[PDB]
Order: structure tokens, then C-alpha cells, then sequence
């Protein structure tokens, strides 16, 4: 009744759909065959699995997922992994050759034969659910499938459903260490489709998540799979309020109502507070004040921007576990007093809280500790006009000598986007400071 | 040439250095509050004279 | 050598100066923790702004300085070895 | 003088020798301390 | 964390770099296969200052050992301790200089520095925060005296903040090994003052006048003489490797010993020196490690400072006592010999305390003495270099190697004045 | 709710923070694991839902081989891993190394960890700062901490207890330049400022105790016996109490004069105190005789101008007041005329706790006087006399200039001392 249909695009999407869906089989007690042994759940209403799982004709729960790639060698690990019987066979889509760090290939030439088969399966998971809240998108800016085809799938998700909610939790490129060369041509040219055809949009930079797992957790030499875990903890806390019982629930519409003041302005910042190890969980109590102050600490963000340069426009606090409304409201009063955090002059109240009783679930082979409490916070700031400005820094630097652009024209891309879709980004670079400048 | 250019640049640097009240002094809330409370005690003693005359009038009226 | 002494004096002066300027921004923050104080702090702003412009300028200038310095040492030692080899030929 | 005359601590940092673990019974008894069974006067109004 | 990357040069450089790495290897318990069979675990804490790491428990040094003919590294590869150095780290030429500066300064040296300047950037860059380098050569050869002065002048240009020390071997003033050894020495010294952080001075009759008279020996080998200048050589980097109450390192001694960057000429010493038959007959106490240092016999330069002034005086102590009874001798020695210090400093004696003694020993001390007793050392080179150069002796070995006579003339004026710079403070 | 967050900086920071934090583990009932085998620990220790008591301390050094030993030995699980801050290279008897270049990347990790403890304390009384002028971190970084401590907290209480250099011996050479130029920053940035001198504890430990040939640890214990009497009233009950705000109130008449002394009365051995009466008169006689002080300068040239007394154990207010009335009258001691009464007393019930391995016995009475005087004008006189004896030849100054520093600090830090050397006889008259 309160369903949410994930869509994961690309190798980044598929490798995140291997960590998100391992979390949801321990959160609701699903063995990797699909079976649930115990009909009762420890904190919910015996149908908490309906936002993600669905009953079938064997007593078997099958997810509401579609995995997309333009390449077989990352999804055939899923089809021969431990969870090979959890997934329906047509929910994992593969092509035969990849778009290969390019926009026009995955948008105009190669993306055109996987645009039709996917929309047969999207309209099947969205006809089973009577109460769909909205899709979720897990894509990557710097690929060929996660940028060319995702902008092709957003553009046709607009007309087939209209004003349905769609959220993307994307991987923007890092400011320092990107794995590619022609990533900035793809990364700029999809920033149009996240502004028109998107309802909310978060950004993670893997260089920023490297700074946490090396520092807060004690994993020297992490991998991508000690980073895919922490993105599942953000996603679960967002939709934990749908599944398990709580004092104040927050849906997906109470997100957009409170932190999206204007429809050109939907880029908040994801932060998850008690990221500590079980040798440093022994030392410090983890009260509500110690987990609501650490989100405001700029070293703990999941993007490479600092909100001391920006004006906080709105916020969204999400509390899991052993939290009382007495102490949630008690430590909100402290952060108003300090002058390090500054709100904009037209948002006087500026908050929203959500309390879920269910403590977050730890995984075997995992890395965190089992904690009583947690906080996920999504604040949107005028400190995004510095993240965009470190990619005009390197689009114009490369495009001035017209370097790689022969790859794009002969695949079907007109030359307009190399002058338009950066000036498309110039306005949203200029909007964000005007909507955060003081009254006259 | 380039050496002379660097020389003139360092000259401009020294100029900026020599160029370096309009600023708030390091300490001063103290002095400001002091002057303000002095004005305070002043108006206070003014009202004091006023009400002392008031109470002399009051004792006269009590006699009346 | 002369240009190097120039750079030395300039850089050290600059160091002490902007150190004391950050010290002044610190005095600001201290007194802070009224509107005239705000005006004085905006003055601090414009001042340290010209200050960092000056800092970037000095950086680039001494950069060009050491660049030409390497160029000079290069040519000099080149011709020195040239003279030594001419002597060898003799 | 015989214990001074006749002698594995040759290799010893002073922090190991001069700071060992003291015995478990030499700990101070707090005879004169305000009793904590009745909680102390504290501003439990959080304001 | 902190590292010391080590430079050696020649026959002096390899018959001293064979024994310095023997005393360090006994200090941290290293056998000649690499591994560790020591007792405690203070012997493995700060071992990364000198030793790298490899497969298993192998610890191979940070050693650069250089010559211009491999008849010196054929021996040091084939000693007892010759399988501990990595085989790439020896650098050898084909035809050496042999008691001439210019041959190993331009002709053969300067074509060989382009592989030594690769073995140092492969190995200084392995270290995390390198403290600096050491050198130990002689000013009387042609390998270390010419090319070792050319690596000093060409490693201070890539890394100009890391430390540069020299356990140099200045000429013996009385009986000398080579005729033309003044020419090799005096041209290195002008090349030495501008590109070295701090300089020791190690003479060889300064070692002879100890081991004859203090250790009572009548068969003093160089293998005996290289212990006396590796007992000090590891006696300066003690507090990096072992803890204490009060610490030091190579950076903190030169901070208190270089008043001005023309002034870093020391003369070292070493406290517990007695015979083997005069061994048990002395109690090894604090005043009997500081009655010996200030005496005019212990020093490793052949120059007596009764004529001069102790400008500044250092100390580094070992053993689990330097706390109150050293502070009534360093107060005593500043008062009794009251005319051997100059006025314009508050006090001169610096102090560090390492608590771990040398192995088989109870207590020790080591001296680093910045003096105005080195300006009588550089005058006996330039009273024999001007007793040679007016008659243009041996000069055809130098003008035909690409030098010129003004370069000979310049090293007169820039060492006659450095004596005239030191000479006021007396 | 009576917290006293300690700051110790250096190799005088951690060799003292080892001894000070060893006394409190036996003053209250603390195992060196951290557990216990009636709430006085809330000044220094903090709680968890497992009974563990983590101190409210910071240990700062720029040298790893001083703090990689405290995390190696006995009191290992007591300290939090992050409460002990270490650099990677040492500032090496210098100022600019400690103040500008190396001190700028350890000024940031400390101020995150000071803020984390201070947010935990509700009723935080104030910080304590112990360091040494004789080094790089203790004299360059420490004055940098207090230049950035006053902006974050303002009028919050920050006390000093520094290891000044001794007037006869000293461990180093260039050590005056660190000792001179720290005072230009620690005048506007210090509330109260004690002094000690290690030769003035060397002679005490060999005379007033039979233990000759000590270490600094046998000097560290008596330094840690001052600090117990400073925080004496905050944890254990008293007939009259003192507090952290009380010392600077009755010993700092002028804000350029915040220099008391320190003296501990019953310094008598474990045997020599066991065979002699130790009445309250017979401990207040020791703190006034000029051979028992923790500095090497006699106040017979000077004038006592404020005082403070602390008391422990078996004290009665009658016998306190009987021996005060004697030392008022003797003319070996004189006051300045403008302090009419000149005392402050404070009485703590709890007798002091014997340290196993120390050199003091079970006693019943004690005094920690803090008497500021005019006989510190013969302390800055000697630290000047050997500074313009050696600045005349520019004897070391090139070490300091090329280290993120300019030259002009030296020519003003002495002229700052000239005003404060002229301050101490105008007040002294």
C-alpha cells in the first residue's frame, strides 16, 4: 500500500543494488531463497515488507526492483551470486555492448534498444502496487549508461506517469580524484535532466565517503563495498518511516514539502551521523545530542562542500531507535543558539523531525557497530554553487581546445549541447545565490 | 626587463604593506557599557532629586 | 642574488604583516563573542581581501622569480661545462 | 651494604619502573565526602 | 615516521660505513641475515629511522655507499656484515680520481652523480617524514672529497629544508697520508661552508692520541678507530630511537649550535673510555663522565681550546640518571674554568636525557662543541697551501682537468676571511 | 558539575600529567584499568553506562616518543585514544617553529577536542594549563593556544602553572628567547600564573627529605601535591571552602600582576616526620622561612602583597588563628601598606593521600601558600640581564626569522618587559 519501486542504472547502480538489497533481507527476515521463516516481526505490523517485497505463489517474496546495465559482466555476478533466487529473471536487464564513457551512445544510439524493454517491466511493477509513493533512482553521472540512458529514462518517465514522485541519489564526480578523463563532458550534459525531470536529488562523491571510512571507521584501505554499505544506511533511514511503527512518521511527500521551497531548487545534502566502529562504540555513549550535532560537522558530510559558506534553507531530521520526542526537541534548541549555523532570513522555523522506533540493523561481514540511536539529515544550502563551479572549472578548460568532441558528434549528438547545457547550468549556478541573498 | 618587472611588483607589495579607528578595537564593549551606565546613574540621581523634593512635599502634605 | 634578497625582504615582511592581520580578525571575533562594530568588521573584510589579493600576487611573483633563477643557473653551469670541455680539447 | 654490593631491569624506561600498578588495597577511602545516595542540588530545570 | 637516509663516499666512506652499521646492528639486535633476535621491544619501536622493511622480518638499511672503483666495495660486500646491504645501493665507477679534486668533481665525478641522484630520490621518497641525511667522507681523497662535495651541492637544491650533516675527515696536521692532500682539502672547505647545516670534524691522530693514552693499546687498528667514531655517530641520534625524560634529535642540537650559518664547526668527544685492565677500578658515576669531556685529551679534533673560547657546548646523556647530579656539574663547570666561555650568551650547555644505556654499559655522554678552536685548524691548511701554490706545485693536475687558477685563488680569500670572521669572539 | 579540564603541554606536560593523574586515581577510588573495585570524581572523571571513568585531560606534544610511552605502559586503558595529541616532528628549542609553522597544524585538532569535553561539562569551572617556557611546544604552541583560547571563551577561567627556568642552572642555551617572548602573549592571556624552578625543588628533596639523587619523578610528585590543594575544596567537604574563582580574586590586584608563588609546608621524610610533632604552627613556620620555597628568590628584598592559605585534615580554626597572629608581628616578614589584612583561608576535611613509591608520610596537616610579592622583579631582571647580554651580538636570531616569523618581535618583547619591570615598584611602593 505504501510501495516504493527502486530503479538502479549502471554498474554503480547494480553494485549498489547488491548492498541495498542485502540490508533489506536482514531488516525483514528474508532468507536469500526468498522465504521468511517467522510471520511476526519484532517492531512492525506484519506487512512491513510491502514497500520493497511482494508476495508470490510459493510463499516467496520478490523485490520491486529493476536493475539496468548496457553490459553483461556485472549483472551475471548477480545471477550466479548468493541472491540468484531472490530476483525475478527479467528484473535484471543487460545489453550487449556498453556506451563507453559517452553521452550520445547511451542517449541516442545505444540507449534506444533498452528504452523499450525496460518500460515493459516498469509498467508491470507499477501496476501491481496500488499505492506507489514514488520511484527511486541510483545512477552515476560519469558513465555511459548512468548518464546517457538515465537522462533518456527520466525523459520518458515524465510523460508516462506525469507528476509522480521520482528521486535520484546520484554519484557526482569527485573534485580531486575522478577515475576518468571525459567524465566532465558527461557530467555537465546530464545536469539539465536532473533539473527539469527530477523531483529531489542528492549527491555523493566517493572521495568524500573515503574520508569517513578511513577516519571515523578504522578501515584503512576500504573498497567500493565499504562505501556501498553507507549509502544503504541513508536510503533505509529515509524509508524506515514507511515500514516500521513510530511516534512521528514522515512520508516521501513530507520530504518535498518541507525542504523544496522552489521547484528549481531540489539539491540537498545527505549526512548520516553515528558512523563509528565497535572498538570506539565501547567508549562513548550515543545520546541524541551526540548524534544530532555531528551532522552539522562539515567533516562528516557526503559531498565535498562546506555549509559555513552557505545559508541553510531547510532541514529534515530523521531519528531511529531509542529516541524520545522529549530529547529530540531538547537538542534542536541548542543548535539555534550557536552562530556557526546560520539560516536564511526568510525561513524562521526551518525544521522537520521524524521518529522511528526500530534500531538500524547490522550486517555480517559488515563494518559498523550495533547502536541504539542514529540520525539521517538532509539540509539544502547555498553551498552547492561551489560544487557546480568546480566543473565549469574543468568543462571550459577542456572544451576551449575542442578536445574530445569528435566522439560525440558522429554518434548522433548535435553541437548545440556543448554551448547550451553549460549555460543551462549557468542560470542554476546564478539562481542559488539570489534565493539566498538578504532582503531589501 | 623581467627582473625590473619583479622589482616594481615587490615595490607595490611594500606600498600595500605600509598602507596596512574605523575598525572596532579588540576590547571596547567594556568602555561603551561603562559610559552608558554612567549616563544611567546620572538620570538616576536626577530622578532621585525629583522624588526627594516629592517626599518633602509628601511630609508637608501629611502634616496638612 | 640581488633579486633573491629582494624576494627575502618582501616575503618575510608579508608573512609578519598578514600574521598580524589574522591576529586582528581574531580580535574582531573576540570583541564579537554594535552596528558600528559590524561596520569595523566589514572594514576588516575589505582590508584582508586586498591582503589576499596581495598574497596571491607575491606567490606568483616569487614563482616567476625562482623559475628565472633555475633558467639562469641552467645556462651558467651549461657554459661552465662548455669551458671545461674546451680546456679538455686544448 | 651487601644488598647494595651484590645486585632484568637494565632495559627499563623510567615510566615502567617509577609508574607500576599499585596494589588493590592502597586506594583511598573517602571518609569525608558528601554522600551521593541523595542526589545533589543541581539545576534540573533545563530552562 | 622519522627517517635518516645515509650517505657514504669512498675508502674512508666504506671502512667507516662498515663499522657504523655494525654498532647500530648490535644496538637494535640485527644479525647478518637481516632478522631480529633481540630481547626486549624497545629494540623494535623506532627502528624505522635507519632500517627499511622487506619480506618477513628483514631490515635492510637506508644506506648510500659510493666509490669510483669497486676494489673498496668488493671488501665490504665480502665482510661478515656484507649480506645486510641491498646490492643495488653500492655505486661504483671504473677509473677513480685518486687524490685529485677535479677528476672526481667534473670529469669522473660529475658523470657519476646522475645515478647517485637516482638512488637518493628512490629512497628519500620512500620515507614518510625524512629528518635529513648524514654524510661521512674524507677531505683527502678524490672520491668523497670531490664528488661527495658535488652531491652536497646538488642535494641541497632539490630538498632545501631537510638536514645535512657531515662527519668529515679534515687533514691530520702533523703526519699526513698524501702530499697533495692540502689541495683536495682546501677546495672542499669553501664548497662545504655554504651547503652544509652542521659539521663535525674527525681527525685520525685525534683518535691516535686517545687509544694510545686512554685505552692503553699497542695494536690500534682502524677497526678499533672506526668504533671510536661510530660510538659518537650513534650517540647523536639516540633520543629519536629511545625515549627519556628530556629528548633531542639532529634538528634540536644544531638549533642551539649554529648562531650564524658560517658557524657550525664542532669537535666531538666520548665519556666512558678506560683500559681493559683499568676497567673495574673506577666507579661509573656522573662526575666521572664530565671530568673527562672538558679535559684536553678526549676530543676528536686535533685542536686544543685553551687558546680559544667554547662558544657553545652541547651534551647528550645516556643511562637512567641525568637529572640533579648532572645539574650540579654543568653548574660547576660553568663556574670553575670561568675564562673558557664568552660573555654574550646567557648559558651554553644544552642537555638531553636518553634512559637506555649502550649494550654492556651502564652510563655514557657525548660532546658536540662549537668552538673558536677550528680557526686554528683551517690555518694549517692555508699555511701549507701558500707554501705550495707560490711555486705552482702539482698544478698541471688541475688546469688540464678544466679548472682554472682563479678558482684556486678564490678558495684562499673565502677561507682566510672565515678565520678572520671567527677571530673576534676570542 | 565541578569540572576542571586540565591542559598539559609538552615533555613537561606529560611527565607532569603522568604524576598528577596518578594521584587522582588513588585520591578517588580508581583502578588503573579505569573501573572501581562518594562522587568526588565528577570534577575530573566522566561516566559511561559501564562504570568507566575517563579523565577530562589533554596531553599535547610535538614529539611521539613521550606520549607513545604513556599509551604503552601501566595506565593505558585509562586514557582515551584521542585525548593525547602528538605531532610528527618537534619544534626543537624555538619559538616560530612552535608558534607559526609547526604549531598551526596542531592548533586545529586540539580545539576540536577541547570543544568536545567542554560541551560535556555543564558547570565547567575553568581550564588549567601547565607547560614549560623551555621548549618548543610548551612555549611556542602554548602561547598560540591561548591566543586562540580567548576568542572561543572570553572571560572563562584559565590558570597558568609554568616551569620557569632556574636562575643558576638551565638545560639549554637559546631558552631565554622562548622564555622572554612567551610573556608578551601570556600577559593578556593568563588569569593567574604560578611559578616553580627545578633547582629549588632539587635542594628541597635532598635537604627536607633524605632522598638524594632523584629524578624528575621525585620532583613531579611535589608539583602534583600543589595541585591537589588547589582543587581541594571542590571535591571534598570543608569548614570553609575555596573555589577556582577565588584565587585570582584575592591574589591579582592588577591585571598585569598575576604572579603568585607556591610553597608546600610539611616536606619531611617518611621517618623524620614520624618522630616530631607537626602542629599547625609548625607547618606555617615552614612556608615563611626562605629556605623552603618553590622558587630561588628570597622575599626579604620583597613585600608580600596578597596571600592565600589552604589546609587539610586535622585542623581546628582556633590553632589556625593562633599562629597567624604571630607571623603578622615578626619583622622578618613585612607587607606593603596598601593591603590592610592580606589573607584568605580555606579548610578541607580530607587529609592528603600517600603515594606508594613517593617520599612523604601519612600526615594530618598541610599548607599550600600562594604569596605573590615584589621579589619576582629579581626574576625578570636575570632573564633580561642574560637576554641583552646575548641580543647584542645577534647570537641566535637567524633560527627564528626564517620560520614564518619577522624580526620585530624581539625588539618589542624586551620593551614589553621594560614596562612590566617598571610596573613592579610603582605597585611595590
Amino acid at each position: 500500500m505504501r510501495e516504493c519501486i527502486s530503479i538502479h542504472v549502471g554498474q554503480a547502480g547494480v553494485q549498489i543494488g547488491n548492498a541495498c538489497w542485502e540490508l533489506y533481507c536482514l531488516e525483514h527476515g528474508i532468507q536469500p531463497d526468498g522465504q521468511m521463516p517467522s510471520d511476526k516481526t519484532i517492531g512492525g505490523g506484519d506487512d512491513s515488507f510491502n514497500t520493497f517485497f511482494s508476495e508470490t505463489g510459493a510463499g516467496k517474496h520478490v523485490p520491486r526492483a529493476v536493475f539496468v546495465d548496457l553490459e553483461p559482466t556485472v549483472i551475471d555476478e548477480v545471477r550466479t551470486g548468493t541472491y540468484r533466487q531472490l530476483f525475478h529473471p527479467e528484473q535484471l536487464i543487460t545489453g550487449k555492448e556498453d556506451a563507453a564513457n559517452n553521452y550520445a551512445r547511451g542517449h541516442y544510439t545505444i540507449g534506444k534498444e533498452i528504452i523499450d524493454l525496460v518500460l515493459d517491466r516498469i509498467r508491470k511493477l507499477a501496476d501491481q502496487c496500488t499505492g506507489l509513493q514514488g520511484f527511486l533512482v541510483f545512477h552515476s553521472f560519469g558513465g555511459g549508461t548512468g548518464s546517457g540512458f538515465t537522462s533518456l529514462l527520466m525523459e520518458r518517465l515524465s510523460v508516462d506517469y506525469g507528476k509522480k514522485s521520482k528521486l535520484e541519489f546520484s554519484i557526482y564526480p569527485a573534485p580531486q580524484v575522478s577515475t576518468a578523463v571525459v567524465e566532465p563532458y558527461n557530467s555537465i550534459l546530464t545536469t539539465h535532466t536532473t533539473l527539469e525531470h527530477s523531483d529531489c536529488a542528492f549527491m555523493v562523491d566517493n572521495e568524500a565517503i573515503y574520508d569517513i571510512c578511513r577516519r571515523n571507521l578504522d578501515i584503512e584501505r576500504p573498497t567500493y563495498t565499504n562505501l556501498n554499505r553507507l549509502i544503504g544506511q541513508i536510503v533505509s533511514s529515509i524509508t524506515a518511516s514507511l515500514r516500521f511503527d513510530g511516534a512521528l512518521n514522515v512520508d516521501l511527500t513530507e520530504f518535498q514539502t518541507n525542504l523544496v521551497p522552489y521547484p528549481r531548487i531540489h539539491f540537498p545534502l545527505a549526512t548520516y551521523a553515528p558512523v563509528i566502529s565497535a572498538e570506539k562504540a565501547y567508549h562513548e555513549q550515543l545520546s541524541v545530542a551526540e548524534i544530532t550535532n555531528a551532522c552539522f560537522e562539515p567533516a562528516n558530510q557526503m559531498v565535498k562542500c562546506d555549509p559555513r559558506h552557505g545559508k541553510y534553507m531547510a532541514c529534515c531530521l530523521l531519528y531511529r531507535g531509542d529516541v524520545v520526542p522529549k530529547d529530540v526537541n531538547a537538542a534542536i534548541a541548542t543548535i539555534k543558539t550557536k552562530r556557526t549555523i546560520q539560516f536564511v532570513d526568510w525561513c524562521p522555523t526551518g525544521f522537520k523531525v521524524g521518529i522511528n522506533y526500530q534500531p538500524p540493523t547490522v550486517v555480517p561481514g559488515g563494518d559498523l557497530a550495533k547502536v541504539q540511536r542514529a540520525v539521517c539529515m538532509l539540509s539544502n544550502t547555498t553551498a552547492i554553487a561551489e560544487a557546480w563551479a568546480r566543473l565549469d572549472h574543468k568543462f571550459d578548460l577542456m572544451y576551449a581546445k575542442r578536445a574530445f568532441v569528435h566522439w560525440y558528434v558522429g554518434e548522433g549528438m548535435e553541437e548545440g549541447e556543448f554551448s547550451e547545457a553549460r549555460e543551462d547550468m549557468a542560470a542554476l549556478e546564478k539562481d542559488y545565490e539570489e534565493v539566498g541573498v538578504d532582503s531589501v | 626587463a623581467a627582473k625590473a618587472t619583479s622589482r616594481k611588483a615587490h615595490l607595490l607589495t611594500d606600498r600595500c604593506g605600509q598602507e596596512a579607528a574605523r575598525l572596532p578595537l579588540p576590547m571596547h564593549r567594556d568602555a561603551r557599557a561603562q559610559q552608558t551606565a554612567e549616563v544611567v546613574h546620572a538620570h538616576a540621581r536626577g530622578a532621585r532629586l525629583t522624588a526627594a523634593r516629592l517626599g518633602r512635599a509628601q511630609h508637608q502634605i501629611n502634616g496638612q | 642574488t640581488m633579486t633573491l634578497g629582494l624576494m627575502r625582504g618582501t616575503i618575510h615582511r608579508c608573512m609578519k604583516f598578514n600574521q598580524e592581520m589574522y591576529v586582528t580578525r581574531g580580535i574582531i571575533k573576540g570583541p564579537l563573542l554594535a552596528t558600528r562594530l559590524a561596520q569595523g568588521t566589514d572594514l576588516l573584510t575589505r582590508h584582508n581581501l586586498h591582503m589576499e589579493k596581495n598574497l596571491k600576487e607575491l606567490r606568483t611573483t616569487h614563482d616567476n622569480l625562482a623559475w628565472g633563477l633555475n633558467c639562469k643557473k641552467i645556462g651558467h653551469d651549461v657554459d661552465y661545462d662548455v669551458v671545461r670541455l674546451r680546456l679538455r680539447q686544448r | 651494604l651487601q644488598q647494595k654490593w651484590l645486585a632484568t631491569s637494565l632495559k627499563e624506561s623510567i615510566y615502567t619502573t617509577s609508574y607500576p600498578r599499585l596494589p588493590v588495597c592502597a586506594m583511598s577511602r573517602r571518609e569525608h565526602a558528601i554522600p551521593v545516595p541523595h542526589p545533589r542540588l543541581q539545576p534540573i530545570p533545563r530552562f | 615516521m622519522r627517517e635518516i637516509v645515509h650517505l657514504q663516499a669512498g675508502q674512508c666512506g666504506n671502512q667507516i660505513g662498515a663499522k657504523f652499521w655494525e654498532v647500530i646492528s648490535d644496538e637494535h639486535g640485527i644479525d647478518p641475515t637481516g632478522t631480529y633476535h633481540g630481547d626486549s621491544d624497545l629494540q623494535l619501536e623506532r627502528i624505522n629511522v635507519y632500517y627499511n622493511e622487506a619480506t618477513g622480518g628483514k631490515y635492510v638499511p637506508r644506506a648510500v655507499l659510493v666509490d669510483l672503483e669497486p676494489g673498496t666495495m668488493d671488501s665490504v660486500r665480502s665482510g661478515p656484515f656484507g649480506q645486510i646491504f641491498r646490492p643495488d645501493n653500492f655505486v661504483f665507477g671504473q677509473s677513480g680520481a685518486g687524490n685529485n679534486w677535479a677528476k672526481g668533481h667534473y670529469t669522473e665525478g660529475a658523470e657519476l652523480v646522475d645515478s647517485v641522484l637516482d638512488v637518493v630520490r628512490k629512497e628519500a621518497e620512500s620515507c614518510d617524514c625524512l629528518q635529513g641525511f648524514q654524510l661521512t667522507h674524507s677531505l683527502g681523497g678524490g672520491t668523497g672529497s670531490g664528488m661527495g662535495t658535488l652531491l652536497i651541492s646538488k642535494i641541497r637544491e632539490e630538498y632545501p629544508d631537510r638536514i645535512m650533516n657531515t662527519f668529515s675527515v679534515v687533514p691530520s696536521p702533523k703526519v699526513s697520508d698524501t702530499v697533495v692532500e692540502p689541495y683536495n682539502a682546501t677546495l672542499s672547505v669553501h664548497q662545504l661552508v655554504e651547503n652544509t647545516d652542521e659539521t663535525y670534524c674527525i681527525d685520525n691522530e685525534a683518535l691516535y692520541d686517545i687509544c694510545f693514552r686512554t685505552l692503553k693499546l699497542t695494536t690500534p687498528t682502524y677497526g678499533d678507530l672506526n668504533h671510536l667514531v661510530s660510538a659518537t655517530m650513534s650517540g647523536v641520534t639516540t633520543c629519536l630511537r629511545f625515549p627519556g625524560q628530556l629528548n633531542a634529535d639532529l634538528r634540536k642540537l644544531a638549533v642551539n649550535m649554529v648562531p650564524f650559518p658560517r658557524l657550525h664547526f664542532f669537535m666531538p668527544g666520548f665519556a666512558p673510555l678506560t683500559s681493559r685492565g683499568s676497567q673495574q677500578y673506577r666507579a661509573l658515576t656522573v662526575p666521572e663522565l664530565t671530568q673527562q669531556m672538558f679535559d684536553a685529551k678526549n676530543m676528536m679534533a686535533a685542536c686544543d681550546p685553551r687558546h680559544g673560547r667554547y662558544l657553545t657546548v652541547a651534551a647528550v646523556f645516556r643511562g637512567r640518571m641525568s637529572m640533579k647530579e648532572v645539574d650540579e656539574q654543568m653548574l660547576n663547570v660553568q663556574n670553575k674554568n670561568s675564562s673558557y666561555f664568552v660573555e654574550w650568551i646567557p648559558n651554553n650547555v644544552k642537555t638531553a636525557v636518553c634512559d637506555i644505556p649502550p649494550r654492556g654499559l651502564k652510563m655514557s655522554a657525548t660532546f658536540i662543541g662549537n668552538s673558536t678552536a677550528i680557526q686554528e685548524l683551517f690555518k694549517r691548511i692555508s699555511e701549507q697551501f701558500t707554501a705550495m701554490f707560490r711555486r705552482k706545485a702539482f698544478l698541471h693536475w688541475y688546469t688540464g682537468e678544466g679548472m682554472d687558477e682563479m678558482e684556486f685563488t678564490e678558495a684562499e680569500s673565502n677561507m682566510n676571511d672565515l678565520v678572520s670572521e671567527y677571530q673576534q669572539y676570542q
